[PDB]
């Protein structure tokens, strides 16, 4: 009777297809590109053709074919560009046509007033059968739900757009509507609180309806199959995604970039690799520290080879007749192992370069607590060797975020290095990093960390990583990577603060043990510590056996954080079912790409 | 004294605007988190108010200004701008950096170095009043104007692409092409750090 | 004879495993700490 991620997939598929029925006859499909990916997780492209789709077209290509008569658009409705893009296309076929065509548009997840005004001041609003496609969480795994909002980080922290926060609230509210109110809403961070606030405002709006005869029968009471929801704001811990991830899936995302459980590679244009928990090999590989991937890859090749040789024993029909049956299951494992070898082998040559080791050296030194000034010459050498701008910016932001701002003298040298190394166009890139508050001067009030010494002052004072490093045992130089005993294995000695904060709630006994159920839940006993992380700390209460726990990340989560979280899910397998929710899957490069100006002072 | 129990904090806003209670309507749309409700109040207010009064309302409230500002950089969508609106918004708010960045962003769209430097000049013109605090950005702008000139010079003399490259990138191409006399001029001119120049110089010769 | 025939069929079907495990070991056989 509890929560199951598959019912999300099923509803998603059923709602889409039910709208395809609504459009009678065969149809040609037009999809927003960064929506096509996520869609492939809930529905087969096979299944779509059967429901009458002839050809597939990307919306941003402006090349919709006149093949079939019915043209169907599927795009996210919150997007200002998407509205214009479709509207432009509806004219690129009313003045180049051969027939009139009927136009259907499926807004995800809703039709917005803005969408209409853009469509209206082009006249094409009237010839449009507009329906809503309530997609929110895309179930990427059994324990991972993601809104798959790729620009959500830019939108939220730069553009100051409440849309991702809004959607996530709606998404979570959907969970409540089906399985009951979250008994507790525990969280940390400004946008985490915003999500909680939207969850209480939306709850009341459902009661204003039912009281005033809008009916809906009922009528939400506290759940019995959900323990709580824990909401973490990404802007509370920018450091973890900035660090170069050192798990297998992390490094794949760090180097190849993973989108919608997929990615592109060249060694058997390029080809699309599927990366999800289906592949039995990848399941075990993905969450492991990259060091032991060789050892793990070999052990499986060493075991596969002595499983092919095996069972030539009873050489009479049967024991061979039974062997050829289990034969396609060998070839798959054989082709999987070659892929995840080639990939591993390629990630290896990358980690052996002098630049990479120089990067890791600076990242590790800064995270460990070394004097950041000691990493200056190293950063300068990296700029001089023309290392990719994102990697350098990640260091500077890591530098800035971990030292409570940057010293005035060192700041000006850093700005000179970036500008004279990559382009004066990046006067804008640095300005964006300043608004994101990840590259600031020490003399800025926004750069200050939280201290119980420097009086009050500062409304939005930053996470004190220096304090939190000690108080929360952020550094574990122990941890063996062959058989991890702490989440700090995902960075080879560094435990992510974000997940460590989750442990302040979920694993109080363990967290106390390394610093020398029923209750008491909440932040109880870790109030002074969590006080030193950015933003509001909260724990609202809404009014038998194992229940599910939703760990929600507002503003992106990393593969390192997912693995670490999965590591905890196992340790808690007895009393809890942990389900991860997030606006998107984020990383250092996606974060930086949000701030980086691509214009160029060159020839047009 | 009572916007009270009723109703759904979600359409007490059109009610609020019907009663010409400006800003209160806006605040309720912001509190709602609903970006659709927020745009709605913003679009109505724009049609209703002199822009200056509109600018004052939306600048007191970060989320509102943020959305006005976004839409100003996305009216096509993407690429094309409503640059006039932005300049006025930043001027009436003393957002001198944000206003300067608009001209800079425009310099990046200029097909010629002469026009791009002209936009860069405007960027600077906003910044000379103050002066302090903008010391770095004024300097950066002045640097960009110089490098652009020197690079078109290189383009004319040596007959190869140079305009648009970074300082470091310019030395590299100059060294890789054997023009050490010019590459040392760049270094001395833009005070390129020793460790950087030695590093550049090394990488170039092997290519 | 019958047995021999059966063995042969399996062999034909098989015709990487021998030179795959070794691939993997070389990668593994270097360091065990990103430190």
């Amino acid at each position: 009777a509890g929560f199951d991620a598959e019912q999300v997939r099923d509803k998603a598929r059923k709602d889409l297809l039910h709208l395809l029925e609504g459009v009678r006859g065969k149809k040609n499909l037009v999809i927003e590109k960064d929506l096509a990916g996520p869609l492939g997780v809930i529905v087969k492209a096979s299944t779509l053709r059967d429901y009458g789709v002839d050809n597939f077209f990307f919306l941003e290509n402006k090349n919709t074919g006149t093949s079939q008569r019915n043209i169907v658009f599927i795009a996210r409705g919150e997007s200002v560009r998407n509205a214009h893009a479709i509207a432009a296309q509806i004219k690129r076929i009313q003045r180049e046509s051969q027939t009139s065509h009927d136009f259907h548009i499926f807004w995800v997840p809703r039709r917005t007033l803005f969408s209409d005004k853009v469509l209206e001041e082009a006249g094409v609003l009237g010839d449009a059968n507009i329906s809503e496609l309530p997609l929110y969480f895309f179930p990427l795994e059994r324990d991972v739900l993601s809104l798959e909002l790729n620009d959500s980080f830019r939108d939220l922290y730069l553009a100051k757009d409440p849309t991702p926060v809004f959607l996530l609230s709606r998404a979570l509210m959907g969970i409540q509507k089906k399985h009951g109110l979250f008994p507790r809403i525990i969280g940390k961070g400004e946008n985490a609180k915003r999500v909680a606030d939207l969850l209480s405002r939306m709850r009341q709006e459902l009661l204003a309806g039912e009281e005033a005869g809008e009916s809906d029968r009922a009528g939400l009471s506290p759940s019995t199959t959900i323990e709580s929801v824990i909401i973490i704001d990404r802007e509370v811990d920018f450091v973890t995604p900035l660090l170069t991830q050192l798990t297998y899936e992390g490094l794949i995302d760090e180097y190849f970039g993973i989108q919608n459980n997929q990615t592109d590679v060249d060694a058997v244009r390029k080809r699309k690799i599927q990366l999800d928990g289906s592949d039995s090999l990848y399941s075990q590989l993905r969450d492991a520290n990259f060091a032991i991937v060789g050892s793990l890859l070999n052990t499986v090749a060493r075991r596969l080879k002595s499983d092919y040789e095996s069972r030539h024993n009873t050489k009479t029909t049967a024991e061979l007749k039974e062997f050829v049956k289990k034969l396609p299951g060998y070839q798959a494992e054989q082709q999987s192992l070659k892929i995840h070898s080639n990939i591993a082998e390629e990630i290896i040559n990358y980690t052996r370069t002098e630049i990479f080791n120089k990067l890791l050296e600076v990242q590790q030194n800064l995270a460990a607590g070394a004097d950041p000034s000691s990493q200056f010459d190293s950063i300068e050498e990296l700029v001089a060797r023309d290392t990719p701008l994102p990697q350098v910016l990640r260091l500077l932001c890591l530098y800035s975020c971990i030292s409570g701002g940057i010293k005035t003298k060192e700041l000006d040298h850093f700005r000179r290095l970036v500008l004279q190394g990559y382009g004066h166009q990046h006067l804008l890139t640095l300005h964006n990093l300043e608004r994101l508050q990840m590259f600031l001067s020490k003399s800025s009030p926004l750069a200050s960390m939280i201290t119980m010494s420097g009086s009050s002052g500062g409304p939005d004072q930053k996470t004190n990583y220096t304090y939190l490093r000690k108080q929360l045992r952020l550094i574990v130089d122990e941890v063996n990577e062959q058989d991890p005993n702490d989440i700090a294995y995902v960075y080879s000695g560094y435990a992510p603060l974000s997940i460590r904060l989750v442990q302040c709630v979920l694993q109080k006994q363990y967290l106390l043990s390394i610093t020398k159920g029923g209750g008491a839940q909440g932040w109880k006993g870790f109030e002074e510590i969590v006080k030193h992380a950015r933003g509001p700390t909260f724990d609202e209460i809404q009014k038998g056996d194992k229940k599910t726990v939703f760990v929600v990340f507002v503003g992106g989560i990393t593969f390192t954080e997912i693995a670490a979280l999965r590591f905890i899910a196992k340790q808690e397998e007895a009393r809890r079912n942990i389900v991860i929710c997030t606006t998107s899957i984020i990383n250092g490069n996606r974060m930086m790409n949000a701030a980086i100006e691509t214009a160029t002072f060159e020839k047009t | 004294e009572l916007l009270n129990h009723e109703p759904r904090a979600g359409r007490q806003v059109p009610l609020l605007l019907s009663m010409e209670e400006d800003e209160l309507a806006l605040d309720k749309a912001i509190e709602s988190g609903d970006t659709d409700l927020i745009y709605f109040v913003i679009h109505q207010l724009r049609r209703k108010l002199p822009l200056a009064s509109f600018f004052r309302v939306v600048s007191s409230r970060p989320t509102a200004s943020a959305m006005v500002e976004a839409l100003a950089r996305n009216s096509d969508g993407d690429g094309n701008e409503d640059t006039a609106l932005l300049k006025d918004l930043y001027y009436q708010d003393d957002r001198r950096l944000d206003g300067a960045s608009v001209f800079i962003r425009e310099a990046l769209q200029q097909p010629e170095t002469r026009t791009a430097s002209d936009k860069l000049d405007l960027a600077a013109n906003l910044l000379q009043g103050n002066q302090k605090e903008h010391v770095f950005e004024l300097g950066a702008l002045k640097e960009a104007k110089m490098l652009l000139r020197m690079q078109e010079t290189f383009e004319r003399d040596l007959t190869d692409s140079f305009v648009g490259l970074s300082v470091n990138q310019t030395m590299f191409k100059l060294i890789k092409l054997g023009y050490h006399g010019r590459a040392k001029k760049i270094q001395s001119e833009f005070k390129v750090p020793e460790r950087v120049a030695w590093w550049i110089r090394l990488q170039a010769l092997v290519a | 004879x019958x047995x021999x025939x059966x063995x042969x069929x399996x062999x034909x079907x098989x015709x990487r495993i021998d030179l795959l495990v070794d691939k993997t070991d070389r990668l593994g056989g270097s360091a065990r700490e990103f430190r």
